[PDB]
């Protein structure tokens, strides 16, 4: 029908628009975040390697968090973008941890979810799994106050014994179209980072008071790492998603297009042909 | 027949999959095989214009693609590549060329194989 | 007869601005039905709550619709159908759930439709 | 002849089946033409899966087709052609990829040429 | 002339971004300067029914929104700062009135600038 | 005409480049217009340099153009043209303000102008 392929044109042409829109916006986000989390690069190579260095040399392991204990129960950390648009971003980080947690835990007590972003949230109160904490709304930017707090949460849960091992699950950024879902583990410190170079310190600080300092600082360290990483990698998913919807709409315009104008010449000489009918019998 | 008669088929396959890996992210070790031949197929089946090439010798070029010998070649020496073996096979390689013409048929195998890689030992790259 | 000095400044005011919060739910609905109406900012949100209150609030219960729906019908004199149109678009209804404004008369009876849905 | 009686209640019960799975992935496909699956939920994302599967099980290789593809040909008879669209229908063949779905005559075909990919 | 000139060049730089861009909440500094000069012209352009408007007036309106007068003012206050600047102008500018009627051509800046800056002044 | 057999292969690809360098430009422009010039990587720059010069140097100081304007104008061969544009493909010229190839001829006109202004 004429009328009805008009209106489709016309609303594939106004939705091409917005798609464009939130290709540019996007891109100048992602900028931005790949800009701010590599200023909080040096930052976290500073902190991370100092406290390191001090937990690992020249004293045994005499730590809660450093040392390694058996599991009586465990939790998983899971972050996932708030808004949508964004394509495979929520659904590869959920299928590695949802495929995880059944395949190895055979009891509902035996897992707890940690959840950042309302896409996760939703997931899970669909279906079923329980969530301990499960914090959302936070700015496009994030800043490391934000998670100060939560953070300060999700310690004080592992370090008096409520999870005794705990997983980090997020996308990593490597390149403009290929991201990566990973899974770290934030504690406990197993393994350490290393610099191999180190200079008298203080033994005046309790080991283990200035320990309680460091290992919260380095855990805070960590999760941040996560959400500059997660940020970043949400960003351009959105970017590539908006420039393959934009192709699809505007390749399906020209296609529509077409049938349109072959429409309108049909039209017009069935018209023509009636009316020289009529005027060739009279 | 023997040469080619699977090449129209899965030509059509290497269109859809090129375009499907354009907006593709990440592709599997299978794809990326299949990605790498449909390239030089379609460098092969370019020609020039009032040039026409003996059957005698489109038989032996596409063998080299369909056996796998030209996966070695960098793709934008794949024109030159084949400028070069018509010419060698005229120099050098008088055998092949007498047997294929008479009897409508291939030779043996490995007189064949032997036969191209003694030419891609005197190619040269870039 | 929709000129400002044939009915009135107040009741054009009304009339014109109805007119934009209508077309205005028009162009957006194509981008609702692809994108998704979540996508949306805090103004366009706003306009479709309302677009969707004033479009079902013109539907009216007639008498001859007695035999259609079984409801008897009612009679809306001028000057409430200029206050209720204002209330809508200032927002002080909006509270009120979408399917009490089908098939109703005057606003008061709006309120108590509600009341019989638990609202 | 697609009547309860003269096919039997399995058959039928089968057929229908098949025919609501493939309208629904006609109505799908007009948003999965822009945004892909990302924007599909839930039965959406389990109905394409399966629409997938049916609509290249119904592809078959012909003995008249040998002269233009070197295969050889394949019959099905009724009683086996009804049990393998009722396995794809449950999902007990879920896992095997859709290039292995193309061509075949039998269910047992399918799974020796998943078998040949090993995907 | 000299003003027209320009309104051409900023309707079309918002019909473009506005066709994609009124909803994002922060864009580029620029591109937030090109969508408020972009509703201001298309309320300046906005007219009342049988009230046709003298040539003299329209230049001068026409100025003030180009040369960024009107920036201060908010979108909903354009169809009244234009009344006032009406009234503003008879009572006190007559000498500016005076000449674009007879020469057809445009004063010194320093007294335009004077003139309405001194309005912008006046105006809440 | 633009085949090799009727220009000729100097021709041909001298044109080819052309329009594989503008293409690419219409591609960086909307970045360039979303984004700061310094992001750009090092090669891009290196292709938006040489867009703006040939853009420019595409533009021609007509004789008809005197009633418009105030400066005499120009008519170049084929052979001069092709040469040109060879030059500015291969570099040769491209310490020189941009403005300089604005609405001029031949290329040695380009050396003169650029003296012009310093």
């Amino acid at each position: 029908s004429l009328r009805d392929i008009k209106t489709r044109i016309n609303a594939t042409k106004k939705t091409s628009q917005i798609t464009k829109a939130m290709e540019m916006v996007s891109t100048s986000k992602l900028n931005r975040a790949e800009q701010n989390a590599k200023s909080f690069v040096p930052y976290m190579e500073k902190i991370q390697e100092v406290v390191a260095n001090v937990a690992l040399g020249a004293g045994g392991a005499s730590h809660p968090m450093l040392v390694s204990r058996p599991v009586k129960k465990t939790g998983y950390l899971v972050i996932t973008s708030d808004r949508g648009l964004a394509g495979a971003y929520n659904s590869n980080v959920l299928r590695l941890v949802y495929q995880t947690i059944q395949k190895r835990h055979a009891c509902p007590d035996e897992y707890a979810i940690i959840v950042i972003g309302r896409v996760g949230l939703s997931f899970f109160r669909k279906r079923n799994m329980p969530v301990i904490l499960d914090i959302t709304r936070l700015p496009d930017q994030p800043s490391f106050a934000d998670i100060k707090e939560i953070a300060r949460k999700t310690v004080g849960l592992f370090a008096d014994g409520t999870f005794d091992e705990l997983y980090m699950y997020y996308n990593h950024y490597v390149s403009a179209i290929q991201q990566e879902v990973t899974e770290r583990k934030l504690l406990p410190l197993t393994d350490l980072a290393e610099n191999k170079q180190r200079t008298v310190y203080e033994f005046e600080p309790s080991q283990e008071e200035c320990l309680d300092v460091l290992l919260p600082q380095y855990a805070e360290s960590l999760i941040y790492g996560a959400l500059l990483d997660a940020k970043a990698s949400e960003h351009a998913a959105r970017m590539t998603a908006m420039k393959n919807a934009t192709d699809n709409a505007n390749e399906l315009i020209r296609t529509l297009t077409l049938s349109y104008n072959r429409a309108r010449q049909a039209a017009i000489t069935q018209e023509i042909t009636e009316i020289v009918a009529g005027a060739n019998a009279l | 027949k023997k040469v080619a008669g699977t090449l129209r088929l899965d030509l059509a396959a290497y269109r859809e999959l090129e375009a499907f890996a354009q907006f593709g992210s990440d592709l599997d070790k299978a794809t990326q095989a299949k990605l790498a031949r449909g390239a030089r197929t379609v460098e092969v089946l370019k020609q020039d214009l009032h040039q026409p090439i003996p059957v005698e010798k489109q038989v032996l070029i596409i063998y080299a693609l369909t056996r796998g010998f030209l996966d070695d070649i960098p793709v934008e020496d794949v024109r030159r590549f084949e400028k070069e073996f018509y010419l060698f096979l005229d120099q050098n390689g008088q055998h092949l060329l007498e047997h294929i013409r008479t009897t409508k048929d291939l030779p043996n195998e490995d007189d064949l194989n032997k036969a191209i890689e003694a030419f891609k030992k005197t190619f040269v790259v870039s | 007869a929709l000129a400002p000095e044939i009915v009135g400044e107040e009741h054009y005011q009304v009339a014109r601005k109805v007119q934009q919060t209508l077309q205005r739910y028009k162009e957006l609905q194509d981008i609702i039905a692809i994108l998704g109406m979540d996508e949306l900012s805090d103004e366009d949100k706003l306009v479709v709550h309302r677009a969707r209150r004033i479009q079902f609030f013109l539907s009216q219960n007639f008498h001859v619709a007695e035999q259609f729906t079984g409801q008897p019908g009612s009679y809306v004199p001028v000057k409430e159908t200029v206050r209720g149109f204002k209330e809508i678009l200032e927002g002080k209804y909006d509270h009120l759930p979408e399917d009490a404004f089908r098939l109703v008369g005057r606003i008061e009876e709006v309120v108590e439709k509600a009341k019989a849905m638990g609202v």
